[PDB]
């Protein structure tokens, strides 16, 4: 729940005091990024579909052995495509979330608390949605202050998922 | 006899081996009366008889 | 912890599609309003210790069997208390207005003050009445302008007067 | 720090400043913290010299081991594990870990997630050491003072929620934390996911209406759905509490302890009813409107 | 419900054995003072609605904060239910010294008068202090011998004031 | 809890009248008796043992099957004795108890609320404790009101009892 | 209220989707079973009231401090209500083993045991001592055949077994 | 906590006015026999544990169901536990009738001594009779005075009497 | 709440021990307090009146300033002169409770808690007080143990009101 806002007023809360001019500097910040947040969430938004299918495209030709052998992680049949394109899916909506939020809470709170041990437990390989994140984040094309804002969550999420 | 949470009932309508206990009290008193029947003038007769 | 954004990424999420653009116009409002938010932000909490003081003062020329020895206010340290609970009802309500969701306020008032209030014996209806009065001088300061480029303010008006009457019939 | 009916709510008994141990201390204050910290670790549960653990004693009482390493060290004990850690249940664990080490109630859903997942991942011993290294452990005692409950002073950085969660966590002082009334259930669990708070009752004698127990099927919210429109009454409505209804018997009285919803205009007249039935009322708070 | 007889009764059962020799010598005590006990609840019986009045009047005279408007005590229908709450009180008092123990008081006030007079948000402090000067007036009324034949009243006198002194400490 | 001061506090009560001239001389009734009932209770308490004792005795000679037949109600052995003893002695002492309370209250709320319903359960008689009461009333050998103010109180006991 | 048709009901209305075939199954050999149910109800429904009274037997064997003044059971009052404890108790397990599930004990004892026990002051490890004697009775009762053509039961064993010991683990 | 000069200091701040003059002519009263309350509290702090070990054992002789195995007085440790309970309770009385009030012996075990016996299984009915017995052995070692310069003490002995009973309601 | 007997309490429960022979030395000394004390508050209780109407004048004319200026803590008009008269009076009361508990408790409690929490908020100046308490502790004019007893419970609110 990394909201700066909201990360603002913990920090009052836990110091004790009143509204202090730091916080108003902390939501002038935030305007600031929302400013282009908003419209960088919109056209993610328009470009999603083609995104996740261009990013799920790409990882099974990146791999072609997850296509190839029988396994519960990899996509032999139609079902294991569905869910890796619901993974990514989901990747890309947190993505829109995270930039939307103004911070990384949303990606934090809903991938990267347990994302390594479920990985471990259903023998998946964080590289693969690694690879999916640097297909999305080279096919999204955007310029500015806002793409820069978006591919620096990208990359947050391939650090912390790796 | 019923208390905070109990529906209310007929007590003791029919003792116990008997054949016809009692005439239950939905039936026996009605929402009119024997005198609202006046008012409207509900008994216009078919004229069965006669 | 929730913030308005958070909030429509919370819905968004508990519907579990992306947002709609409708909302997201609602956020570009949103923003396009922030430094009103700040304006008054800034402008309560320049007044805030005097706001207590004069809710305060009008609760004690009101009621004054709390002045009065066997008051729940008479006491010093019982007065200093009555002054940190107001005090920091109004920095909650400083804290909701600088989020714009009332469940910062809620979820760290909503739970013990009325507990509180009836476990020890406190007359919810003076504190009722305080920030009422309270909210009042809150709104006469944040709307007048005092050398404050001019705009409209009803929206802010409204959210403040909202807060304040759920931190009213918080402690009732 | 309460002073009005203090009587009513039982801590006034946890009036006193609390116990600083001196840079060269006697032995005879080294065994007053040492009653101390077994005191207040242990929730008032006295001890026996068969489990009084002398040998991590005598290390306190000569001045190489820290009174919140002492802390640790009952914590770490096996005698602390069977008598709250073995018996209770996990989360009810993490809920008297709060109280002996901490000194106040869980405020959210949020620490009960954080010590579950650590007991899953690293086991008991880790956890409790993560109850003892923290900044909130810290800043309250640092070293030298034994754990005590901080609940009753808002302390800068307490929630509302822990105040009234602590009087469902701790009755009176004569009390016994491993012999209560709910005995193995634990009362702040089902009260965090929903993130309520049940109403404050005082300890008995004082209160006699201290029997009375929210069901655990039955929340009975506070505030009844709309100042009672369904009751149909004009004035505001009082939650009332009765604790017994025995006079009434079995085939009147399914369950003892209930919750009423009245106006205040037919409140005496209920209330009348309940000393009727030799009920005795627990508690009585305003409701809505 | 509960008598000093039946005091005795429930000792002797929660011990479960007879009863001594010696606590029976008390009762012999106790009944030869019955009429004694008669004597003081007739007396203060007689008095008991002009000493709710006259309590009232030196709590009005003291406080006038409750007559002021805003006050707890203002309306003509909060008026009433203050002398209500008073007379019965009285009457309870009334309930405990003809019985002899203070179970009836306190079974029958001690579990919601504090309850009610947080809940409503009634100042407990003027009814502890008026229900003081109420036992004060009753001590006066009762011990004050007027063409009756005379006696020793020390056990009555402290009997009756510890009664009053239950329901200050109830209400508080 | 019968008691003519609790039963005048409980009428009072229910009419929610003050303290009426009829509850002075209900005050003046209770006073009458106990200036006797206090006396009888302590040469009850004094003739006890005897009187339980003489009870036993008697009603093992009233019925000899009683010792006779192995059972599970009956004195066969001497716990069963025992048991007996310690019912009569329970009986004797809930008279003495309903003497000094001035009413039948000890005697109603402590053995005449469930005593048949017991009697049904445990396959007991009554009469074996009828009879009992009856040789203690032939046994105490008191003269006065006070004498027939305890043998009120017993024959109640009896009728309730059967 | 709920009965293992029923459960297996409420949990294919949840999923929302037809009745699997192996649970369909487990339904026939439940309707197989249904008169080893008939059977088990029947035998101790048979002798109910005299494995209460061999129940509080053994309670008031083990424990005199109950019949003993001033204990919870002492009074011929409270005694009858002990039996009638006693007996609601086996009378909910004989609806729960007709039933087959315990949903009916469940709703209809644990919501209340614990909190009349502890409101009223009844020793609730009494009552968890005799229902699990009570228990073994019933076992002990149903198991063996007198007369009746032979079989297994282990699974109604296990089902009354489990039984008594929500009942043990209610009352506590 | 409280004491008999705090409890004035306490009545006179609830009514928030001097102190009247006969209630410190009481006070005088209460300091002209504070060597009084030395006398007692030092002859029976003097004799206190065997005062216990005297209590225990009229308690052992009366009840032997309580040493008898599956007794909640049975087992060596609760034996430890039991001797603990009562000369905990003798030293809060010694405390109370050192300071004068009752309320230090309220405040610190009429709160859950009731509580942790009905919670624990503990019968109250022993430990009633076992205080009260150890009250009437407290009031023997107090009153007769050996080699003690003769004095009335009938108002010493209403008061530890009246703890007695205090601690023998609360129990129960 | 600082009284030596109920300190002695808390000691002992502290202990953990029974009483000692130190606490019948505090009870000693308490009762050696209060056998002058006693009268020290009847005489204050007969001369408060007039102790507080000189305190109230002499710090009327001590700073003219308050009278002067129209001001809130200040008594420019009548209300303000009622109010600090009020309050001279709670301190001479809180001094005559202090006397009568042995302790510095109902000081403590009454007053020492937050006065100068109070005092910040409301802008009023302790040192008003100050003047007030060297006004009362010139004009009572008593001699003996109870005349410096009570004036060390005076300096002693001074120093902790500065
Ligand atoms: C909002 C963020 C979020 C994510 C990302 C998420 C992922 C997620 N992927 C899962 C499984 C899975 N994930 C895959 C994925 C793959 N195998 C392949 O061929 C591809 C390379 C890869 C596509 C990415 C497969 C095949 C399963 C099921 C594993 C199996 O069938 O046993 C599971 C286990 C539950 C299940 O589907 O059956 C979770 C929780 N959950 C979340 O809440
Ligand atoms: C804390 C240090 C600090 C302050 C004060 C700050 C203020 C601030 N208030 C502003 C606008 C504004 N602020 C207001 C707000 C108000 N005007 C009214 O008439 C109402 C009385 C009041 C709302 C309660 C309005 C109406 C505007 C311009 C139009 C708009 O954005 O609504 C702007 C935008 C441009 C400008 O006007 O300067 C700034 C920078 N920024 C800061 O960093
Ligand atoms: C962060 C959210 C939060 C809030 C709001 C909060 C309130 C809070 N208010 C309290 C007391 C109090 N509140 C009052 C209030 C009043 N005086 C009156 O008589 C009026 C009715 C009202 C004047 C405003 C008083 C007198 C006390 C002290 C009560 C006592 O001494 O027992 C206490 C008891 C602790 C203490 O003694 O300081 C708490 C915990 N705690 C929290 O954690
Ligand atoms: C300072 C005020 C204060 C009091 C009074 C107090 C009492 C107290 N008595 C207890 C136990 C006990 N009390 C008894 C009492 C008795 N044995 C019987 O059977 C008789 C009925 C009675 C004999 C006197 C027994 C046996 C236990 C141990 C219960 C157990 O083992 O669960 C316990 C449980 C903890 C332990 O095991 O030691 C507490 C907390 N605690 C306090 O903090
Ligand atoms: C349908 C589900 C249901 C149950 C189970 C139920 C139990 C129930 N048991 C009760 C009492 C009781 N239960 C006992 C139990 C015992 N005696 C002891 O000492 C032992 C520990 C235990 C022996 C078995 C006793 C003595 C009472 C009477 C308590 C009293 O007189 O206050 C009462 C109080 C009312 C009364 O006086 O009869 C209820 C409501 N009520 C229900 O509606
Ligand atoms: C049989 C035992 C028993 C008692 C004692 C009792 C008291 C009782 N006092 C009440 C009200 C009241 N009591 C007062 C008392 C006072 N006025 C003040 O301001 C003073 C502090 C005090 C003057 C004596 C007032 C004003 C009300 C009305 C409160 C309201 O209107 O909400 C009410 C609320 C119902 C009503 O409106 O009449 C109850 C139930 N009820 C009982 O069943
Ligand atoms: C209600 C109609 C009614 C009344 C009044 C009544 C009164 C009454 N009070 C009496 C005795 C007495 N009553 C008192 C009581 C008192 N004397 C005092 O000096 C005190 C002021 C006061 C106690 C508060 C005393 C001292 C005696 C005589 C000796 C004694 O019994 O203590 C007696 C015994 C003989 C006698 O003196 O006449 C009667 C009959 N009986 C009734 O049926
Ligand atoms: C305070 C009033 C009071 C009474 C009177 C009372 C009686 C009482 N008698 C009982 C049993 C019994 N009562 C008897 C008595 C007899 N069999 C005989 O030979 C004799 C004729 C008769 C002697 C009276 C026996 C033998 C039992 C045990 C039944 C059996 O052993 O199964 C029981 C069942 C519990 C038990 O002892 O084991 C109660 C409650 N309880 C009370 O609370
Ligand atoms: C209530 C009046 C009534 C009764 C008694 C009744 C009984 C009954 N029990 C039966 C079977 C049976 N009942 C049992 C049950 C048992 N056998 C054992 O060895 C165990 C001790 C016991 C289980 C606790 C068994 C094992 C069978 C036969 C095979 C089976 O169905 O499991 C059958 C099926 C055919 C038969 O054996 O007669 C009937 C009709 N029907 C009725 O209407
Ligand atoms: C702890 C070490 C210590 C002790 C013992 C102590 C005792 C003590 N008890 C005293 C007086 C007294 N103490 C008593 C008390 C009693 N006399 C009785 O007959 C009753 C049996 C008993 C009360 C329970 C009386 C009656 C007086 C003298 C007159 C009075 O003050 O009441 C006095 C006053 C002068 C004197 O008689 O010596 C002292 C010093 N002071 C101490 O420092
Ligand atoms: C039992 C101990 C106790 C004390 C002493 C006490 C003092 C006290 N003085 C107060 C105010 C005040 N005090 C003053 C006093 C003064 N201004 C002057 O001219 C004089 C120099 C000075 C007289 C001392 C004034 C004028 C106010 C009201 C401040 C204002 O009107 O806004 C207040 C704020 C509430 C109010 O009156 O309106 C408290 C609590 N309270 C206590 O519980």
């Amino acid at each position: 729940m990394k909201t700066p806002l909201t990360e603002a007023v913990a920090l009052a809360d836990s110091q004790g005091r009143f509204l202090s001019n730091t916080e108003l500097q902390y939501l002038y910040g935030r305007l600031r990024q929302g400013a282009f947040a908003l419209e960088a969430a919109q056209t993610l938004t328009a470009k999603a579909d083609t995104l996740v299918n261009g990013a799920a495209q790409a990882v099974y030709s990146k791999f072609p052995y997850t296509t190839s052998t029988p396994g519960n992680n990899f996509a032999a049949d139609q079902r294991g495509k569905d869910k890796c394109a619901r993974d990514i899916g989901y990747y890309l909506r947190m993505v829109t979330y995270c930039l939307v939020a103004g911070g990384t809470g949303p990606m934090d709170e809903y991938l990267i608390a347990g994302v390594d041990e479920i990985n471990r437990t259903f023998d998946l390989s964080p590289s693969w949605y690694v690879e999916a994140l640097k297909h999305i984040k080279a096919n999204h094309g955007l310029t500015g202050d806002a793409a820069t804002e978006t591919n620096n969550y990208i990359d947050y999420a391939i650090n912390a998922l790796s | 006899n019923f208390g905070y949470d109990t529906v209310p009932y007929q007590r003791r309508r029919s003792l116990a081996s008997r054949e016809q206990g009692e005439i239950p009290f939905n039936i026996k008193s009605p929402r009119y009366d024997a005198y609202y029947r006046s008012q409207l003038g509900f008994p216009q007769v078919v004229w069965q008889n006669a | 912890m929730f913030d308005i954004f958070t909030r429509v990424v919370s819905q968004a999420d508990a519907r579990g599609e992306f947002i709609s653009s409708d909302k997201l116009e609602a956020l570009k409002k949103v923003v396009a309003e922030g430094t009103k938010r700040s304006d008054a932000v800034s402008r309560m909490t320049n007044n805030a210790s005097s706001i207590v003081t004069n809710a305060a003062r009008q609760l004690f020329a009101d009621q004054p069997q709390l002045i009065a020895p066997g008051g729940n206010a008479y006491t010093n340290r019982r007065m200093a208390a009555c002054l940190r609970d107001m005090e920091i009802i109004l920095r909650y309500v400083t804290y909701a207005t600088f989020t714009g969701d009332a469940s910062v306020l809620n979820d760290r008032c909503l739970n013990g003050l009325r507990e509180t209030y009836v476990a020890l014996g406190v007359p919810g209806a003076s504190v009722a009445a305080g920030v009422r009065a309270m909210g009042k001088a809150a709104v006469a300061i944040v709307m007048d302008p005092a050398g404050v480029t001019s705009g409209d303010c009803s929206s802010l008006q409204q959210e403040i007067e909202l807060y304040f009457e759920t931190a009213a019939k918080a402690v009732e | 720090p309460v002073t009005v009916a203090a009587s009513r709510l039982g801590t006034a008994a946890f009036d006193q400043s609390p116990v600083e141990l001196r840079a060269n201390y006697s032995r005879d204050d080294a065994q007053t913290v040492i009653r101390a910290v077994y005191r207040q670790v242990l929730g008032n549960d006295y001890v026996m010299s068969s489990e009084r653990l002398t040998a991590a004693e005598s290390l306190f009482t000569n001045g190489f081991i820290s009174v919140r390493d002492f802390v640790r060290a009952v914590a770490q004990s096996e005698l602390y594990k069977e008598k709250f850690l073995y018996n209770n249940f996990q989360t009810r664990v993490i809920e008297l870990n709060f109280k002996h080490l901490l000194g106040r109630a869980p405020y959210d859903e949020a620490e009960v997630i954080e010590h579950l997942d650590r007991y899953q991942n690293e086991g008991f011993e880790a956890d409790i050491n993560s109850y003892i290294d923290s900044a909130e452990y810290t800043e309250n005692f640092g070293d030298n003072i034994v754990p005590y409950i901080r609940s009753y002073v808002v302390q800068t950085g307490h929630r509302t929620v822990g105040f009234t969660r602590m009087f469902s966590l701790q009755r009176g002082y004569a009390n016994s934390d491993r012999a209560q009334i709910a005995g193995n259930a634990s009362r702040l669990a089902q009260e965090l996911a929903r993130n309520t708070t049940s109403a404050v009752v005082g300890p008995s004698g004082v209160n006699e209406g201290w029997a009375f127990r929210s069901a655990a099927d039955d929340y009975h919210p506070g505030q009844s759905l709309g100042g009672s429109t369904g009751l149909s009454a004009d004035d505001q409505v009082v939650r009332v509490e009765v604790a017994a209804l025995s006079t009434p018997r079995y085939p009147r009285i399914r369950r003892s302890s209930r919750v009423f919803f009245v106006p205040v205009s037919r409140l005496s007249q209920k209330l009348q009813e309940i000393q009727r039935m030799g009920g005795r009322v627990a508690s009585i708070s305003p409701a809505g409107q």
